[PDB]
């Protein structure tokens, strides 16, 4: 119940929703303790080109970009 | 081979860490004013969860009244506490074949 | 028979704090009801050797625990001054376990005792109090000085009378009907427990201060029938076996004695290296086994 | 006749706001 | 919230102090019982439930006696109030001290409104492993007590009503339907002689006397 | 005198606790029961 | 209702299953049709079934479910072959649909999700 | 290509008593057919010269996928009753019944009302196959239809596994009898890692006086699966 | 006395429930104080709500009951014509006939 | 007897 925690996790954990790091169903500090490196990774622009299909291979999309 | 492993990786430890405590671990930490929970998260910024055997609690039994609160610390409820059906109570023995 | 003797048999683990009380199933040999001086009691199963229950009974000690005769309840008396209804069967689904009733107090209860056969039970406090089971109030109140009773306990035998001890080491035996005490003896110290013979009604052991444990008769207080005199630290707890001719006792050093009634020296002596300050002992019903509650957890 | 009041329908509801 | 601070908030524990009571003349006395007997004189009908439902919110969340029966004082000088009150007649003394020795009245603390989620189905899947145990508190965990614990001090309260109501005349026989009200408290005194509790069977033993008068 | 007889016995044994004898035992529930219980008594 | 469409989803379920049956079209990733959703049951590359309780005959796709048990693998009914159609990107109605297992694919937590409500179906 | 109908093939014994070696262009594993001239679920059958063998797929089952994968012992061998937890359709509870032969027995407990029409239309053919169609969960309410086994094989697939496990071990399983357990990962724990659920799974055995004796994983054919056998109240 | 008969006491006992059968060799064989031992919880509660038998299910009773499984053949060797490794077969496929509602023709 | 509980004497 301390404010600063309150105020600072919810600003935290908006912001991780927002860039699509998390998922709206998991707004606690423990899953921002649970995340990795490649969660981080799949949010590039070049690995999202390639999962889309615009591109079919990873390279090529960083080549497209 | 594990298929745990991408060569000397392990991508199967995840952030959630199972820590196999040590009998004399628990001792220096004790020594160095360390809480055992709170410094590894600060190690590590992650869920650990320490594991303590059979062999181990044996160990700090055996020890006595010299050593209480150490083994006061070991029965901790947020502690996984894990069987062990070795021959012998000789706890390097017992980590060694978990690992 | 020197090479067969081998006593240990198990040990069960499971409290995060000392062990304080002991209490026997009446209907069944294999459960056994167990309490820490964190607070918690813990129900235990014999032929698994495994925990079947844990309910967080108090904040404090746990003094005392008792089994009402039929077997489907328990009593229990903690540091925050209540005194707790259990029942035997472990709640249903993953429910919180609930008290049947709780009793608020004034004083801190010290032990709790039940009646062999007509359901009523005795705490001893500041004050020996007869309850009833169905009233919230103490039907009767027995007191003679101004003391910290330590124990109380009930005769199997003659149902009605009753065994205490105090702290300024003294003994005191009392009368359920006539609802007074009958007779004081004091000692060289402090008595930690009474036990009664369950074979013979008029016969009880102290465990004493003084390294030494003293056997009874309640007609003729002025001698005691014997003394034993194995121990070499204060002895804390006694019980008989259930055939009347053997009895066991926990020290403050780490070992445990059988002293046959008619003898003044042990029988024998349990120890272990891992085994510190045994608190209670009890003597299983079929007079096969003894189990005790050590400091170590 | 004599009929009791019947306590099993008062909803006590005069008692709170 | 002035006067509940004073009786079983940290001032409380100031009373004792002898240090504090040289030095200070208010602290001597406790004056929030008597301005309870001025309450429940003139208080509305409605608002009687928010006289009493922060009462029964501390003797839940208690295991001391000394609180229970600091609020076994607090309820009596309500009532004392609420005999000598107005709007409080014939009919609603007997409609309020039926609620209360029956335990039908309603009065809904905040555990009965939210209670606890159900432990999980073990056919289900569980929660996920990212969770944080909780932190233990220093000196042991909270004991687990019964849900009708020092819930006899309501039902004394409600007999302490009807007891005094009949003896200084407040309930009688002539007018209205006060002998409809009357005759089902018979079988309701009945069933409290069995209770456990021994001031609610001399409450009722009380009250006894003088309705076998009517 | 039952302590002094038990403390001389040579053994002690602890715990210390017809065809006709079942037939009483039934009670009647087949309508040819009721019939028969119900014209003899 | 016939017996025999037993996991029958709700209105708040339904929803989100045709909401994820678009979204497995546009990643490429959907079979329609019972012959082509049997193929994937005996490939292992199914995630679940979808079917439609409203086809006239029901045992044209009572077959399923019977694979379905074999592999493992959940499966639900719907109450229109209409609707479905449309969320199958089809101009016809369909009775029977797979989405199918992708490595790699940005749809494995919503997969999962919806995996996890039809278990819940069957207690 | 493979193993074309009309091909010269050899057949050889197993190290595991009851399983067969095909031998030719490409290996296969196979078992003897109680009920010769017919296929269960469609595959290729080989006719010696009175005696035929079947054909048994890893990827449509997990015994087989644990046998190609080099599991020490399976402890099915003829002449043994095995209790079958979750037989679905019975496609390995066919290549089961072909092991234990006309002396050994097979339980098979499925609760699913649409595959149990399946089993027993099996059990018809196959006379030491008793179908059993009722949940697992509760092994009191078919007491009466099971003896003791030798043999427990659970492919239940479900978050309480082991509490199934154990609650049938107690009642049928006799005192130095085995049981085999296939673990799915993802099933008991998906937001665990699978090499985390597998550690758990074993020391939950341990805790129902179950003795786990070895472990492995199916990966060729199953990502995330494993299958651990062990012994059930050791003889001294 | 038949299979339609045992069928019809295997439905009761996984309900749970006390068949006429079970309840006329209880009253008629056991004295009238008495512990009995059952391998259900629900059936011991139908047995003590019908007669006055006290109904266990746990502690020594269930280790006595594999004693019993695993000898049985022994303990009823000639009592019965037809045998017990039969009657298990033929038990097992009338239960699980009458699950399915299976049609022979 | 190894498995019946023993009980104190009663008066008889
Ligand atoms: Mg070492
Ligand atoms: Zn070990």
């Amino acid at each position: 119940k301390d404010p600063r925690r309150l105020f600072e996790g919810n600003a935290l954990l908006r912001r991780l929703v927002r860039i699509g790091v998390l998922d709206e169903g998991k707004m606690k500090l423990d899953y921002i303790l649970g995340l990795k490196i490649e969660d981080f990774l799949e949010r590039r622009l070049q690995t999202q080109v390639f999962k889309l299909g615009l591109a079919k291979s990873i390279h090529h999309a960083r080549v497209l970009i | 081979h594990p298929s745990c492993l991408f060569f000397q990786y392990n991508t199967q430890l995840g952030p959630p860490y199972h820590i196999l405590v040590d009998t004399n671990f628990i001792n220096f930490s004790i020594k160095a004013k360390l809480d055992l929970v709170q410094s590894m998260m600060d190690c590590l910024y992650a869920k650990c969860i320490p594991c303590i055997t059979d062999c181990v609690m044996a160990e700090i039994e055996k020890l006595g009244q010299k050593y209480r609160v150490a083994l006061r610390i070991a029965k901790d409820p947020r502690f996984e506490r894990l069987p062990c059906t070795h021959k012998g109570t000789y706890a390097d023995d017992c980590l060694v074949q978990r690992v | 028979e020197r090479v067969f003797a081998k006593p240990f048999l198990a040990s069960l683990d499971g409290h995060r704090d000392g062990v304080n009380c002991l209490a026997k199933h009446p209907e069944k040999l294999a459960t056994v009801l167990s309490g820490a001086c964190d607070g918690e009691v813990r129900i235990w199963n014999l032929t698994q050797r495994n925990c079947i229950r844990t309910i967080q009974a108090h904040e404090g000690f746990v003094r005392g625990i008792c089994t009402r005769f039929c077997g489907t309840s328990f009593f229990t008396v903690g540091d925050d001054k209540t005194v707790k209804q259990w029942k035997m069967d472990g709640p249903g689904y993953g429910d919180e376990e609930e008290p049947l009733h709780t009793i608020l107090g004034k004083t801190v209860y010290t032990g709790i005792d039940h009646h062999w056969k007509e359901a009523v039970f005795a705490t001893c406090g500041q004050q020996v109090d007869i309850w009833d089971e169905q009233r919230t109030n103490p039907i009767c109140s027995m007191t003679w000085g101004f003391d910290s009773i330590s124990s109380v306990k009930f005769n199997p035998i003659e149902t009605f009378l009753l065994g205490s001890c105090a702290s300024d080491r003294n003994i005191v035996l009392y009368d359920m009907r006539q609802a007074t005490p009958l007779k004081k003896v004091i000692l060289d110290m402090r008595t930690n427990t009474i036990c009664w013979n369950p074979m013979e009604a008029f016969i009880f052991t102290a465990a004493n201060e003084d390294y030494n444990l003293y056997t009874f008769d309640m007609r003729a207080l002025d001698t005691p029938v014997m003394v034993h005199m194995d121990h070499v630290s204060a002895v804390l707890d006694v019980d008989y076996s259930p055939t009347g001719k053997e009895f066991v006792s926990a020290s403050f050093d780490k070992s445990i004695r059988i002293f046959p009634v008619d003898k003044s020296r042990s029988r024998e002596v349990y120890h272990t290296k891992r085994m510190q300050h045994v608190i209670c002992v009890k003597w299983t019903s079929d007079s096969k086994y003894i189990m005790c509650g050590s400091d170590e957890m | 006749e004599f009929t009791p009041y019947d306590y099993s329908q008062s909803d006590f509801k005069a008692f709170a706001g | 919230e002035i006067f509940n601070h004073e009786l079983f908030g940290a001032v409380a524990e100031e009373k004792e102090v002898k240090q504090i009571l040289s030095k200070v003349m208010e602290a001597r006395r406790s004056k929030s019982y008597d301005s309870y007997e001025i309450l429940g004189k003139f208080v509305g009908k409605d608002q009687v439930t928010k006289l009493i439902l922060p009462l029964k919110e501390i003797l839940q969340n208690t295991t001391s006696l000394k609180l229970a029966r600091k609020v076994h004082e607090t309820l009596r000088r309500i009532t004392v109030g609420l005999i000598v009150n107005q709007e409080m007649t014939a009919e609603s003394i007997l409609l309020l001290s039926y609620g209360l020795i029956s335990e039908n009245l309603p009065l809904l603390t905040e555990k009965e409104k939210n209670p606890v989620a159900p432990a999980p189905d073990p056919r289900l899947p569980p929660q996920s492993c990212l969770l944080l145990p909780p932190t233990p508190v220093r000196g042991g965990q909270k004991a687990v007590v019964s849900r009708k614990t020092n819930m006899h001090i309501f039902i004394e309260s409600g007999l302490r009503l009807l007891h005094l109501s009949l003896k200084t005349s407040k309930i009688k026989s002539s007018g209205e339907c006060v002998l409809e009200m009357l005759d089902p408290f018979v079988s309701l005194l009945i069933d409290c002689l069995g209770s456990m509790d021994v001031k609610v069977i001399t409450g009722a033993l009380q009250c006894l006397i003088w309705v076998l008068r009517f | 005198p039952v302590v002094l007889k038990n403390r001389q016995a040579e053994q002690l044994v602890f715990p210390l606790e017809p065809i006709e004898h079942v037939l009483s035992g039934w009670k009647a529930r087949t309508p040819l029961e009721q019939e028969i219980f119900n014209l003899l008594h | 209702v016939n017996p025999k469409a037993y996991p029958l989803a709700d209105a708040h379920l339904t929803k989100k299953l045709l909401d994820l049956v678009q979204q497995s079209c546009n990643y490429k990733q959907l079979r329609k049709g019972a012959n082509e959703a049997t193929k994937t049951l005996n490939r292992g590359i199914s995630e679940f079934i979808v079917m439609a309780a409203d086809a006239e005959p029901l045992e044209i796709i009572l077959h399923l479910p019977l694979l379905c048990e074999d592999k493992n693998v959940p499966y639900v009914f719907v109450r229109s072959k209409q609707a479905l159609g449309r969320a199958c990107g089809v101009s016809r109605p369909v009775i029977a649909c797979s989405v199918t297992i992708k490595e790699g694919s940005q749809l494995k937590q919503q997969i999962q999700s919806i995996q996890q409500s039809i278990e819940r179906l069957l207690v | 290509r493979g193993n074309q109908s009309g091909k010269n093939v050899m057949v050889e014994p197993h190290r595991h008593e009851g399983v067969f070696i095909c031998r030719g262009k490409e290996d296969a594993l196979v078992t003897k057919n109680l009920v010769p001239g017919e296929s269960v679920y469609g595959e290729k059958r080989v006719s010696i010269s009175k005696i035929e063998y079947r054909a048994w797929n890893p990827f449509r089952s997990k015994l087989a996928a644990a046998i190609l994968g080099g599991v020490d012992q399976i402890h099915i061998k003829p002449g043994a009753k095995v209790l079958y937890l979750g037989a679905a359709s019975g496609t390995t509870v066919s290549h089961v019944s072909d092991i234990v032969g006309p002396d050994g027995l097979v339980y098979a407990v499925e609760f699913s009302h649409r595959s149990g029409r399946d089993l027993i239309n099996l059990a018809k053919k196959r006379t030491n196959i008793i179908p059993v169609i009722e949940d697992a969960r509760h092994p009191h309410k078919y007491r009466m239809l099971i003896a003791m086994v030798d043999v427990i094989f659970a492919d239940v697939a479900q978050p309480d596994q082991t509490r199934i496990v154990a609650l049938n071990a107690h009642t049928f399983l006799r005192n130095g009898g085995h049981f085999v357990i296939s673990i799915k990962a993802n099933c008991i724990d998906s937001t665990a890692s699978a090499e985390a659920v597998f550690a758990s799974e074993v020391k939950k055995m341990q805790q129902e006086n179950m003795k786990p004796q070895e472990q492995l994983t199916l990966e060729p054919y199953e990502r995330d699966h494993a299958v651990v056998v062990g012994v059930y109240r050791p003889p001294p | 006395a038949s299979s339609q008969v045992a069928l019809e006491n295997a439905n009761a006992v996984s309900e749970g429930v006390v068949h006429e059968d079970l309840r006329l060799l209880l009253e008629t064989h056991l004295p009238s104080k008495v512990l009995l031992g059952v391998g259900d919880p629900k059936i011991g509660a139908a047995i003590q709500e019908e007669l006055g038998y006290n109904c266990q299910t746990g502690g020594v009773i269930a280790e006595i009951l594999r004693g019993v499984r695993l000898h049985f053949h022994n303990l009823v060797k000639g009592l019965t014509d037809l045998s017990a490794c039969k009657a298990q077969l033929g038990l097992g496929h009338s239960y699980s006939r009458a699950k399915v509602k299976f049609n022979v023709n | 007897k190894p498995g019946h509980i023993i009980n104190p004497i009663k008066a008889e």
